[PDB]
C-alpha cells in the first residue's frame, strides 16, 4: 500500500500529474482545453540596480501612496 | 591533393563572396531545410551571419567591395551551418522513408 | 498459467521486477526517484518539462521514429509524477514490446535535449499548467503544499510562471544526470518474461551507476495561505504533520481517514458512516463536501480535513468538521465504525491493485520503497493489526500540531487558525 | 512464448445460465480478490413515451433512498459496513445497477440488488428531494458544453423519435411527474425477461446462481394486461442545429451519419476507420509526428482544441461521427479537413494505416477490457444487445480479416454522399451551413 | 549563350546558302546543349567545388 | 484617422504597390526594366489608339 | 522522381487508375461529341441519321 | 495596476498589509485580477452614498478666502447624510508570504504591530525610525549615521539597502525592517539588521544619535510642509484625523519632548512583537521567521 | 548637465552658516584619495551599466551625438567607458 493511489483514494489527480508523450488507443476522460487567455500589457523595463549607490534609497519607509491625474502619470510613493 | 586544394582556393578567390565579407554558408540559397537549419541556429551565429548579409547587401547597393585586409580568408571559413543542414536533411530523409514504405 | 512476482537487484542497483500472467496486452513501467521534491530555488519546473519532454529525440530514435514507432503498434507511453517519484509507462501487445522496450529505455537512459525541442515545448508546458489549475482541488492542493513545507516537498508539481521561458537544456541534462542513476530505478514488468527484461535492461543502462544526488530532508512550517478569487465555493485544506511511509502510524492514520470519511461509496449518497458529513449535516443544510485527507511521503506526512462549502457558511461546517476530529481525539468513537474503516481501507486497497496499471504502480513503489514485493494478505493483516489507540493518538497528534491551512473563494467568512 | 492468438484464447470464458422467469445469469471468474456484480436492464429513455421523459432518471435517483426490507439510510449503511462502493448509471436504451465489493460478500451484495431491483419504496418527501436534486444537476449540467452538443444531435438526427428525446427528460416533466407514474414505468420496463445479472471477478458461477435462484426468482415474468411494448425503428433525418451563443469562449461542433446497429458486423470496419481518424487535445505530446492527418493539421495550423470520433450504436440505429471544439477563426477550416479525411477514406485507403487501426483497434478492446467493472459492464451490455458475449478471439477474427479494400467499400457505404446531422453550441457563425456541409460529403474528382 | 542567341538572331536576317546552315544549325544545337545540359551538369560541379556535397 | 493613403480602400492598392513596398536596397538597375515594359505598354496602346483613329 | 516509388504510391496510383480512367473516358467522349468527329460518329447508330 | 506593479516593492508593501492584518486593512490599494470586468456602476454608487458624507470631508483651500469656500460648501455639500459606515478595526494576525519570482534582488519586510495615530508612542517609534535609517541624506553616500547600514555594511562585499519602515493608521500601527539584498547573502543582511534592532531594544543606544534622529524627524517634517501641495495635504489629514489644524511648531515641541527610554520601549515592542513577513526575489537562502 | 553643475543642500535656516562653509569645503578643498578613485571608477563603470537599460536616457544620448556631431555638444556627461578606466587624479 506503498502508492499514492493506493493510500490517496479521491486525492489521486491532485497529487500526481500524469501526462502523455504518445497517445494511447483509449481517449482520456476531460480532455480539457485553454479558454484563450488574456495577455499582459507591454511595458517599458525600468533599470536594474548593480551598485549600492543606486539601491540607497530603494527601501520603503512610509506607507503606500497612490496617486491618477488628469494630465498627470500616475505614481505611487513608499 | 595538394595541387586541387591550390585551385580551390583559386576557385574561393574567383567566387568573390569573401570580397563581400560573407562565409560559405550565407551564400546559401533558403530552401525549407536551410530555412530550418536557420532557425535551429544559436543567437550569436545568427547575429553574426545577418549583420554579414546586411554589410554585403549594402556594399552591393554601393557597388563596392571590402578593404583586402577585411576579406573572408580561405581557412578562417568556418561551415556553421553545415551540421544543422545535416541534422534536417538527415530526418526529412527519415519522413521521406517513412511516407515512401 | 499465472506465476508469482520475481526480483533481481543488479548489482549496479536497478531493481528489476517481473510477473508473467501471460496478458494479451503487456506493461512495462520504469520507476525512478527523481520527483520535483528534487529541485531547489534555481532549477524550479525542470521536472514539469522532464515529464512533458518523453516524446523528444533520443540517442537511438528520433521524436519522429518514436511517435510513428509507438503509434504503429497502437502502443501508448505515458508519464506519471508524483512529488517523490517518476514513472515511465509503455503498454502494448506482446509481439512489439521488444521496439516498445527500445522507445522506453532510450527515453530514460540516453535523451539529447536539443534547444529548440525545448523552446517548443515551453508553450505546452504553459497549456498543460493551464489544463491542470483549471479545477480548484489542484491550485489548493498545491498552496498547501507550498505553505506546509519549507524546502523540499513545498515544490510545486507544475512549473511557476515565471520559469517558463527560462527552463534550458543543460538544467535538463543536470537533472537526469543527478537523479536517473541505476541506484533510484526499478524496471517492472507484468506480462513480460524475466530474461528478456534483464537483458535489455544490461544492455541499455549499463553506464550510470551511483546513488545520485541525494535530497534535503523536508522541513516543515505550517502557516496559512487564502487566495480570495470569487468562486462560489470555498475551499479549504486544514492539515498537520503526520507519519511518513514505512511506519505503522501512517496504517493508524489511513485508518483515520476512513473513520472520518474518504470518499463516497454511492452515486448521490448522504455519507451516514462518515463522522464528518454527520457532524456537518447535522447542522447545516447547504450543499458541501466533507472529507479527510492524508498525504504521506518517505520522510514526512500531512493529515487534515478538507471541506468544499458555500461562502456564507464557509466557517462553522470547518469547524464542525474540526470539533468531529477532537471528538476523535477524545476516545469518542465505537469498534463497530473501526472496523467498517479498516474493511473500507483494505477493500479500497483491493480495487486499487485489481486493475493493471495500479497493480504496476503498485510493484514499482514497492520495488523503488524496499526491493521486494509485500504480499497483499500481509497488508491486510498489518490494516487489522491497527488498534483502536493508535487511531485515538493519530487524532490526538493531528489536533495538538501545528496547521498548515489553504483557502480559496470568497474568505469572508472563513475563519483563521488562531480562531480555531 | 505465447503470441497475442492464445493469449487471447486463454481468456475464461463468460458463462450463462437462465432461470426460469427469463432471467438471465452470465459470469466471467478471474484470480481477484474484488468482484462487480452488476443487474443490466434493458430499459432507456427510447421506451418512454414523453408523457414519462424523466422516469427511469429519477428512478435512478430514488433507487438507492432505501427499499421496504431496509427502510432508507440503514440500506446505505449496509453498503458502507462491506466497504463496497455501490453505482448506477442510466443511457437511452440500457440502465445498470452495480456493486464493486470483495468476494467474501458475494451473497448479500446480490441480495442487496435484488432490493435495488424489485423492493425500492419511493417517498413522497424523498421524491420531491429527488426533484430539486435533478433541477439543480441539469442547471449544472447544461454548463457542459458537449453533453449539450450531443443532445442537440440525437434531437436534431432522431426527430420525432423516441431517441430525440433525452435521459434526464425536460424540465417540466421533472415538476409534473409522481409516484404512481413510476410505478407504472417500474412495473411496465423492469421484467425478468429484460434483465442481465452479471459477475466478474472472483465469483463462481454455481454460487452466483444459487444465489440469483435465491433472491431473484420471480421478479415479474408476466405483463399483467398482456399488453407487449414494441421497439420501433428510429427515422434518421439529415438535418442541423445551431444554438449560436456568442459569449462562450470556445465553440463545439459534431457532424454524423446515421450508423449501421449492434448487430451488424461492419461496425467493427467502422470502428477502424474511427482508429485512423482518432483523437486529440491540446495536452497531447505528439506534437506534429501525430500519425493522424487531422491531428498533425490541426497542430501545424493551430486549428482545433480538441477533437473525437465516435460511433454510438443502438438497436439497428447509430451515430457514426465526429466531434471538435475550437475557437471560432478556425472552425470552418476544421470542417473542411474533416471532410477530406472521411473522403480519403473513401476513396484512397492505404494498407498501412489499416494495419495501424487495426493494431489501435487491438489495443482498445483489450485494454478496455481491463478490471471487473469494465469486464462486468461488457457482460452487461454484450447479453442485452447481441445475446451473447462475443469473445476476444472473435473479435480478432474480426479485425484481422478487414483489410482496405472493404474498409474503403464500407465507408463509401456509410460517408460518401450522405446527409449528415449537425449541431453546433457557442461563437458558430463561421461553421458553414448546410449546403456547403453537404457538398463537402463527397468530391467532383471522387 | 547570350553570344549564341546573337548570332541566331544574325543567322535569322540571311538567306539559305553555304555556311549559314550549318552556322544555324550549330548554333541552335548548342542553345538547347546549353540550356538543357550544360548549365546543371556546371552547377553540380561548382557545388563539388565549393565543398558543398 | 487622416492616414488615408493607408485607410482608403483604392488608395491604400497603390501605397502597398509603389510608396510602402518593401524593395531591396542593392537592386540594380536591371530591375528598372520591367517598369519600363509597363510605360512602353502604355505607350504602345496610346500611340495605337490615336493610330486607331485614321487607320 | 524517387520520392513516389514505393508501395503506398503503387497503392494509390493502382487505386487511382479506374477513376482516371473514366475522366479519360469523358474528355474523349466530350471531344468526339463537340468537335462532331466523323470517325467515330459514323459508327454509333442513331447518329447517323444526321449525316 | 500593471503600471504600478511595474517595480517590487509596491508589492511587496500589498504582501505585507495582507499578511498583517486580517480585515479593514489588508484590503489592496489595487484592483484584484479577479474583480476586473466585474466591478458595476451600482456598486460605487452604495460606496460613494455610504462613505461621501458630510461628516468625513474637509474642504482646505490655500490662495482662497473663507466665503467663497464656506458658500461652496453650503450650497454643494449639505445634501448628504452623516458619518456613514463604520469599518472593522482592523484586527492583526501576522504571518508570511513568500512570492518566488527569481528577481536578482531579494526584497524582505519583517513587521510588527505598532502604535497608532495620536498616540504618543507613536512619535517615538517616528524617532525609532530615523535612529535606524528612513532613507538617504547624500546623494551617493554611505549613510554614516544609519545603524542599521553600519550593522549591515560590515559584513557585506555586494550591494544592500536596508531601511526602517513606519507606518501608522487612525486605529493600528506597522513598524519594521525593510531589506533589499543579494539572493546569497539576504539571510546574513537580515539577520544583522534584526540584531542592530535587538542591540537597540537592549538600551544600547547614544544620546547623541537620538538628538541626530530628532533632528533628521523635524527636518523631514519642515521640508515635508515646504511645498503647496504637502501643506495642503497635511492640513487636510490633520483636519480628516484630528479635526484641528496643529501648528508645526507645537509639532516640533512634541518630537523634542520624546524620551529615548520611549525609543527604547518601542524596539522592545517591535522585538517582543509577533512578526509579519512579506519576501520575494530567489528565496533560496532566504530565512523564516521561526529561523530568525 | 551639459552646460552645468550644481551642488545644493536642503536644511533648517538655523543651520544656514555651517551649511555655507560646508559648500565652501566641498567646491574648494576637495581631496580626490586614490583608493576612492578606484572605488569610484568600479562605481561609475557599473552605474553606466545601470543606465544602459533606460531606453529613453540611450535615446536622448543618441540624439544629442547625431545632432551634434563633431562638436563637443555629442558627447555625454558620463563620456565614454574607456576615459572612466583611465582617468587620473
Ligand atoms: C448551368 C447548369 C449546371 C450547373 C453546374 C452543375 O450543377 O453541375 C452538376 C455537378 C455539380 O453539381 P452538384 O452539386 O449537383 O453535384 C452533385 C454531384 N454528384 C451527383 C456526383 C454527387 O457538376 C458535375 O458533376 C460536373 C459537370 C460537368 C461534367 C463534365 C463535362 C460534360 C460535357 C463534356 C463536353
Ligand atoms: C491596343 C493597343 C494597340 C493598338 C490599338 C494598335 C494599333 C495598331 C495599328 C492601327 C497599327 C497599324 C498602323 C501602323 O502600321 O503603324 C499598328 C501597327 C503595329 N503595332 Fe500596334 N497597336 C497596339 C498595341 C501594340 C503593341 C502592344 C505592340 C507590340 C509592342 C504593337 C506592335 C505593332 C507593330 C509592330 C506594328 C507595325 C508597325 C509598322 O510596321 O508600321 N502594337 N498597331
Amino acid at each position: 500500500m506503498l502508492s499514492v493511489a493506493a493510500r490517496s483514494g479521491p486525492f489521486a489527480p491532485v497529487l500526481s500529474a500524469t501526462s502523455r508523450g504518445v497517445a494511447g488507443a483509449l481517449r482520456p476522460l476531460l480532455q480539457g482545453a485553454v479558454p484563450a487567455a488574456s495577455e499582459p500589457p507591454v511595458l517599458d523595463v525600468k533599470r536594474p540596480f548593480l551598485c549600492r549607490e543606486s539601491l540607497s534609497g530603494q527601501a520603503a519607509a512610509r506607507p503606500l501612496v497612490a496617486t491618477v491625474g488628469l494630465n498627470v502619470p500616475a505614481s505611487v510613493r513608499f | 591533393s595538394k595541387w586541387l586544394d591550390g585551385f580551390r582556393k583559386w576557385y574561393y578567390n574567383a567566387a568573390g563572396f569573401n570580397k563581400l565579407g560573407l562565409m560559405r554558408d550565407d551564400t546559401l540559397h533558403e530552401t525549407e531545410d536551410v530555412k530550418e537549419a536557420i532557425r535551429r541556429l544559436p543567437e550569436d551565429l545568427y547575429n553574426d551571419r545577418m549583420f554579414r548579409i546586411k554589410r554585403a547587401l549594402d556594399l552591393t547597393m554601393r557597388h563596392q567591395i571590402l578593404p583586402k585586409d577585411q576579406w573572408t580568408k580561405y581557412e578562417e571559413d568556418k561551415f556553421y551551418l553545415e551540421p544543422y543542414l545535416k541534422e534536417v536533411i538527415r530526418e526529412r530523409k527519415e519522413r521521406e522513408e517513412w511516407a515512401k514504405k | 498459467q499465472p506465476q508469482d512476482l520475481e526480483f533481481t537487484k543488479l548489482p549496479n542497483g536497478l531493481v528489476i521486477a517481473s510477473l508473467e500472467n501471460y496478458a494479451p496486452l503487456s506493461r512495462i513501467g520504469l520507476f525512478v526517484k527523481a520527483g520535483s521534491r528534487y529541485e531547489d530555488s534555481n532549477n524550479l519546473g525542470t521536472s514539469h518539462l522532464l515529464r512533458l519532454a518523453s516524446s523528444l529525440t533520443t540517442k537511438g530514435a528520433s521524436s519522429f521514429k518514436i511517435t510513428r514507432g509507438i503509434e504503429a503498434v497502437g502502443g501508448k507511453l505515458s508519464v506519471t509524477a508524483t512529488r517523490e517519484n517518476m514513472a515511465y509507462t509503455v503498454e502494448g501487445i506482446r509481439s512489439d514490446i521488444e521496439i516498445l522496450m527500445e522507445f522506453l529505455l532510450n527515453v530514460t537512459t540516453a535523451p539529447e535535449f536539443r534547444r529548440w525541442e525545448v523552446a517548443a515545448l515551453r508553450s505546452q508546458l504553459k497549456i498543460d499548467k493551464a489544463v491542470a489549475f483549471q479545477n480548484s482541488q489542484t491550485r489548493i492542493i498545491e498552496n498547501l503544499h507550498d505553505v506546509a513545507y519549507k524546502n523540499a516537498l513545498a515544490n510545486p508539481l507544475y512549473c511557476p510562471d515565471y520559469r517558463m521561458g527560462k527552463i534550458t537544456s543543460e538544467e535538463l541534462h543536470y537533472f537526469v544526470q543527478n537523479h536517473f542513476t541505476s541506484a533510484r530505478m526499478a524496471l517492472v514488468g507484468l506480462g513480460v518474461s524475466h530474461s528478456v527484461l534483464k537483458q535489455v535492461a544490461e544492455q541499455f543502462l549499463n553506464m550510470r551507476g551511483g546513488l545520485g544526488l541525494a535530497g534535503a530532508k523536508a522541513k516543515y512550517r505550517g502557516g496559512e495561505i487564502r487566495e480570495q478569487n470569487g468562486d462560489n465555493l470555498v475551499h479549504a485544506a486544514i492539515v498537520a504533520e503526520s507519519a511518513a511511509i514505512g511506519n505503522a502510524e501512517a496504517n493508524a492514520f489511513s485508518v483515520l481517514q476512513h473513520l472520518l470519511g474518504a470518499g463516497p461509496h454511492i452515486k448521490r449518497g448522504n455519507n451516514t458512516t462518515s463522522l464528518l458529513s454527520q457532524s456537518v449535516a447535522k447542522g447545516s443544510h447547504q450543499p458541501f463536501d466533507v472529507s479527510a485527507f492524508n498525504a504521506s511521503y518517505s520522510d514526512s506526512g500531512l493529515f487534515g480535513i478538507y471541506t468544499i462549502s458555500q461562502a456564507a457558511a464557509a466557517g462553522e461546517v470547518i469547524n464542525a468538521a474540526y470539533n468531529q476530529v477532537k471528538a476523535v481525539a477524545q476516545g469518542n468513537l465505537s469498534s463497530a465504525d473501526v472496523q467498517a474503516a479498516k474493511n473500507k481501507l483494505k477493500a479500497g486497497y483491493l480495487m486499487s491493485v485489481e486493475t493493471s496499471e495500479g497493480f504496476l504502480s503498485e510493484i514499482g513503489s514497492q520495488a523503488l520503497a524496499a526491493g521486494s514485493y509485500m504480499p497483499p494478505s500481509t497488508v491486510l493483516q498489518q490494516i487489522d493489526s491497527v488498534a483502536d489507540a493508535d487511531v485515538v493518538k493519530a487524532a490526538k497528534k493531528f489536533v495538538s500540531g501545528k496547521k498548515s491551512m489553504a483557502a480559496s473563494g470568497n474568505l469572508g467568512h472563513t475563519p483563521f487558525l488562531d480562531e480555531l | 512464448t505465447a503470441t497475442f492468438a492464445q493469449a487471447l484464447q486463454s481468456v475464461p470464458e463468460t458463462q450463462v445460465s437462465i432461470l426460469d422467469n427469463g432471467l438471465r445469469v452470465a459470469s466471467e471468474q478471474s484470480s481477484h480478490a474484488t468482484c462487480t456484480v452488476g443487474v443490466w436492464i434493458d430499459a432507456g429513455s427510447r421506451y418512454e413515451t414523453e408523457k414519462n421523459n424523466g422516469a427511469g432518471y429519477f428512478l435512478e435517483h430514488l433507487a438507492f433512498k432505501g427499499t421496504k426490507n431496509r427502510p432508507g439510510n440503514a440500506l446505505e449503511k449496509e453498503v458502507e459496513s462491506i466497504g463496497a462502493h455501490l453505482n448506477a448509471y442510466s443511457t437511452r436504451e440500457h440502465t445498470a445497477y452495480l456493486i464493486k465489493a470483495l468476494s467474501k460478500d458475494l451473497p448479500k451484495v446480490v441480495e442487496l440488488l435484488a432490493d435495488i431491483v424489485q423492493n425500492s419504496s419511493l417517498e413522497d418527501s424523498q421524491i420531491e428531494k429527488e426533484r430539486d436534486v435533478i433541477l439543480r444537476e441539469m442547471q449544472e449540467n447544461d454548463a457542459s458544453m458537449q453533453n449539450v452538443v450531443f443532445d442537440y444531435l440525437h434531437a436534431t438526427a432522431f426527430q420525432g423519435t423516441p431517441l430525440a428525446q433525452a435521459v434526464e427528460g425536460p424540465s417540466e416533466n421533472v415538476r409534473r411527474l409522481s409516484r404512481t407514474d413510476l410505478t407504472d414505468y417500474l412495473n411496465r420496463h423492469y421484467k425478468a425477461p429484460r434483465m442481465v445479472l452479471a459477475a466478474a471477478g472472483g465469483v463462481e458461477h454455481q454460487q452466483l446462481l444459487d444465489l440469483a435462484q435465491k433472491h431473484l426468482s420471480s421478479v415479474s415474468r408476466v405483463y399483467e394486461e398482456d399488453a407487449v411494448p414494441g421497439l420501433t425503428p428510429c427515422r434518421f433525418t439529415g438535418s442541423e442545429i445551431r444554438h449560436r451563443d456568442d459569449a462562450l469562449p470556445l465553440a463545439h461542433v459534431a457532424i454524423a451519419v446515421e450508423g449501421p446497429g449492434w448487430a451488424n458486423p461492419d461496425n467493427v470496419t467502422l470502428q477502424v476507420a474511427n482508429a485512423i481518424i482518432g483523437h486529440y487535445d491540446c495536452t497531447y505530446g505528439g506534437g506534429v509526428h501525430l500519425s493522424s492527418p487531422l491531428a498533425s493539421v490541426a497542430v501545424a495550423n493551430k486549428l482545433c482544441q480538441s477533437f473525437q470520433t465516435f460511433n454510438i450504436s443502438y438497436s439497428d440505429t447509430g451515430l457514426l461521427g465526429a466531434h471538435f471544439v475550437c475557437d471560432a477563426m478556425s472552425i470552418d477550416d476544421m470542417v473542411f479537413f474533416l471532410q477530406g479525411q472521411w473522403m480519403r477514406l473513401c476513396t484512397s485507403a492505404t494498407e498501412s494505416e489499416v494495419t495501424r487501426g487495426k493494431n489501435i483497434l487491438r489495443n482498445a478492446l483489450v485494454s478496455h477490457l481491463d478490471g471487473t467493472t469494465p469486464v462486468c459492464e461488457d457482460i452487461g451490455r454484450s447479453l442485452l444487445t447481441y445475446g451473447r458475449r462475443i469473445p476476444l478471439a472473435e473479435w480478432e477474427s474480426r479485425i484481422q480479416e478487414v483489410d482496405a479494400q472493404m474498409l474503403r467499400d464500407i465507408c463509401s457505404k456509410y460517408f460518401y454522399d450522405q446527409c449528415p446531422a449537425v449541431a453546433g453550441y457557442g461563437p458558430i457563425e463561421q461553421l458553414p451551413d448546410y449546403n456547403r456541409i453537404r457538398s463537402g460529403m463527397f468530391w467532383l474528382r471522387f | 549563350l547570350v553570344a549564341n542567341l546573337l548570332i541566331l538572331t544574325w543567322i535569322g536576317g540571311q538567306p539559305v546558302e553555304h555556311p549559314f546552315i550549318i552556322i544555324g544549325q550549330l548554333a541552335s544545337i548548342s542553345y538547347f546543349s546549353i540550356i538543357l545540359i550544360l548549365m546543371p551538369i556546371s552547377g553540380i560541379i561548382e557545388d563539388k567545388m565549393l565543398k558543398l556535397y | 484617422m487622416t492616414n488615408m493613403r493607408k485607410t482608403h480602400p483604392l488608395f491604400k492598392i497603390i501605397n502597398h504597390s509603389f510608396i510602402d513596398l518593401p524593395a531591396p536596397s542593392n537592386i540594380s538597375s536591371w530591375w528598372n526594366f520591367g517598369s519600363l515594359l509597363g510605360v512602353c505598354l502604355m505607350v504602345q496602346i496610346i500611340t495605337g489608339l490615336f493610330l486607331a483613329m485614321h487607320y | 522522381l524517387s520520392r513516389f516509388l514505393g508501395p503506398r504510391y503503387r497503392e494509390l496510383a493502382r487505386n487511382w487508375i479506374p477513376t482516371a480512367g473514366m475522366w479519360g473516358t469523358v474528355g474523349a467522349v466530350g471531344l468526339v461529341w463537340a468537335t462532331d468527329w466523323r470517325l467515330i460518329l459514323d459508327w454509333v447508330p442513331y447518329i447517323n441519321g444526321k449525316f
